[PDB]
RNA sequence: CUUUG
RNA sequence: AACAAAGGAGCAGCCUCUGGGCCACCGUUUCGGCUUUUGUUGGUUUUAAAAGUCCAUUGGAGAUUAUGGGGCAGUGUGACAA
RNA sequence: UGUUGCUGUUAAAGGGUUCGUAGUUGAAUUGAGGGCCUCUAAGGCGCAAUGGUUUAGUCCCAUCCACUUCGGAUUGGUGACCC
């Protein structure tokens, strides 16, 4: 069945930025997603998006540019500390450069270099290029 | 040309109900008069059943198919859906 | 999917956006509380009484304008029925389909059929008594 | 004592202010005589205090406050009372507005799930804006995220009542604003079962 | 009207 | 994120000021305990507080916290012999 | 030997089908405030006002050609637009 919502978002938006969509629908929604997308919006790999209400479950909408390369979830949401980073920075992400990892710390949603920065650990919960 | 969030007419009005943005009904309701009485019922257009007229009993509709076929010879109005 | 069989279906119903009841409506709270109730005397379920009162009234959603749920308001009048609509239909066919094969012993899909609804009955039984509405003494057969 | 500030809760009555005065006095006049119940109906209705609020437009912002309990009696005659006393008052709009009280979150799991619903804030905020467009209606809601991370919120009405409302709507957002503090906007449509937009 | 049956 | 609890009628619980009346409570497997003052100690009693309970009564709120509204005016009495 | 990190159509490997206990996994929701004071602060597709002489272009007037297929003029109107 449908599992982690997460996942059903992130893994739309990855194909269809290949694929040369301008737009995307993500079907489910969640305070999480929401969140998620709202990061990237900053630096400029999401341009905008829409929320649309049902009064059951939401959909998203998400808009485009180009310049997102790839973007998905690390599911068991693992455990990282101050050290801990330059593990996963290693790993995922193909350089120190130019990309990021997201984390849910205890003030809230950031991105690996926020996060560093104010000192705290937290678990994990996907990357973006 | 089309936006995802804000669709045409053509490109809403063919798809099955769950699959538009909106999620709406499909159905709505009516009003319904007999020769052998005066009175107005309210009756229901997917009814699926068959419904003895309001104060009289004769069966305004029989409750056949996907879409309720109203008895011969009743006079029908329709009703809004707001 | 479907339960303990294959198939997918669709058919469904999908209520409007709108929680509002409609302008054309004449009748109020009491009104339908007193339909509800009155027709519960004959011994209709939840789902019969709900399906006259869209046919002959008008009222879709009764939750929109009484301000609550059928079932609820059978329980405030204690006309609720002590083992609950949707599993005891499973007994009542399950039960039908046990007495055909005391004549039918030759008969092998019906047997087939029979483990998959008693099965199904179980499951139900035990989110009724995960959520207190049966004794904990309630078996089957 | 007065006979007209009874039409106003106790606890304003000693010592009471302007604006108040003027509308418990308007109730109290359309009470006799003016046809079948809504000459019974608001005897029992009482108002708890009284804002207005002076934006700059044409047109001011008379906004009532009455409690929570009297709410299903002020429904049915909602529509006759809005217009009886926009007659009265020259040069300003008229809304009533039913006062309700919020929960914030506790930040623990056990009491969180103890919450009464009703009173959370989204159910509340809702209702504060049904309450002023009274037969209008929300046939849409929609929030739109800008690159600012900037959330803004609009809100779709039905076209078969916009020549009525139309002119209200800077006034009533400015109103809505200064009440919850959360912005809205109002567009239109015309056929909310496929979901399209006036241009019209 | 300091009651009436 | 996990754990426990709920299964909604599984309730239909106003509050407060003041005055009056009555009233010992607490534990109890054959009456055991009792806070202060009257110089102090022992024995005895009266008085008050507080609690229980009823009645009268002041100001105020209500989103079942339920007045209010509606019914019988069956504990009954008094204000009309019109 | 594969937690990071394998393979299973044909190279070695999906168990004949189904029900089903322990075990592993599991949808959405209570929610993230505004006000005021400045800085070349990045924008308004919001609005008042002066400037357009083909010294922008386009509507609506004028006049003559014209059966497809004509263009001079009244800053026409600061409808509109730069700046």
């Amino acid at each position: 069945t449908m599992m982690s919502v997460l996942a059903n978002a992130l893994r739309c938006i990855a194909s269809a930025e290949r694929r040369g969509k301008r737009q995307v629908l993500i079907r489910p929604s969640s305070k999480v997603v929401v969140k998620f997308l709202q990061v990237m919006q900053k630096h400029g790999y999401i341009g905008e998006f829409e929320i649309i209400d049902d009064h059951r479950a939401g959909k998203i909408v998400v808009n485009l540019n180009g310049r997102l390369n790839k973007c998905g979830a690390i599911c068991p949401r693992f455990d990282c500390t101050t050290p801990d980073f330059e593990k996963w920075v290693k790993n995922i992400l193909p350089s120190r450069q130019f990309g990021f990892v997201v984390l849910t710390t205890s003030l809230g949603i950031m991105d690996h270099e926020e996060a560093r920065a104010r000192n705290t650990g937290g678990k994990v919960l996907g990357f973006f290029y | 040309d089309s936006d995802l969030s804000y669709p045409t007419v053509r490109s809403e009005r063919m798809k099955h109900k769950r699959r538009r943005l909106v999620q709406g009904p499909n159905s709505y309701f009516m009003d319904v008069k007999c020769p052998g009485c005066n009175a107005i019922t309210i009756v229901y257009s997917h009814a699926t059943s068959e419904v003895q007229c309001n104060g009289c009993a004769t069966k305004l509709c029989r409750p056949t198919g996907g879409k309720a076929m109203l008895t011969t010879g009743c006079g029908f109005r329709k009703k809004a859906d707001h | 999917v479907r339960m303990q069989g294959v198939g997918h279906g669709k058919s469904a119903s999908s209520l409007p956006f709108c929680r509002t009841p409609p302008s054309w409506l004449k009748i109020a709270s009491r009104d339908v509380i007193d339909a509800v109730c009155k027709l519960a005397k004959k011994g209709l379920t939840p789902s019969r009484i709900g399906m006259q009162l869209r046919d002959s009234m008008g009222i879709a959603q009764v939750k929109n304008v009484t301000g609550r749920k059928i079932l609820r308001i059978l329980k405030h009048k204690g006309m609720a029925p002590e083992i609950p609509e949707d599993l005891y239909c499973l007994i009542k066919r399950a039960t039908e389909m046990r007495k055909h094969l005391e004549r039918n012993t030759k008969d092998r899909d019906t047997k087939f059929r029979l483990i998959l609804v008693e099965s199904r009955i179980h499951r139900l039984a035990r989110y009724y008594k995960r959520v207190k509405q049966l004794p904990p003494t309630w078996k089957y057969e | 004592v007065k006979p007209h500030l009874r039409k106003l809760r106790k606890l304003k009555r000693p010592n009471p202010s302007e604006d108040e005065d003027s509308v418990a006095k308007a109730l109290f006049e359309l009470e006799a005589t003016h046809k079948t119940l809504r000459t019974q109906l608001p005897r029992f209705h009482i108002n708890t205090v009284r804002t207005l609020s002076s934006p700059r437009f044409r047109r001011t912002a008379t906004v009532v406050f009455y409690p929570l309990r009297f709410l299903m009696l002020v429904r049915k005659i909602q529509r006759t009372l809005t217009a009886e006393l926009e007659k009265r008052f020259p040069g300003s709009i008229v809304v009533l507005v039913a006062q309700r009280k919020i929960t914030k979150r506790p930040k623990d799991v056990y009491k969180l799930q103890k919450v009464q619903r009703s009173r959370t804030s989204v159910a509340v905020f809702e209702n504060i804006l049904n309450d002023l467009i009274y037969p209008c209606d929300v046939m849409g809601r929609r929030w739109r995220c800008r690159t600012d991370g900037t959330k803004v919120m609009k809100v779709f009405l039905d076209s078969r009542d916009r020549k009525r409302v139309e002119s209200r709507l800077p006034i009533i957002a400015h109103v809505y604003k200064q009440l919850t503090h959360r912005t809205v906007s109002f567009g239109f449509m015309w056929n909310p079962k496929l979901q399209q937009v006036s241009s019209r």
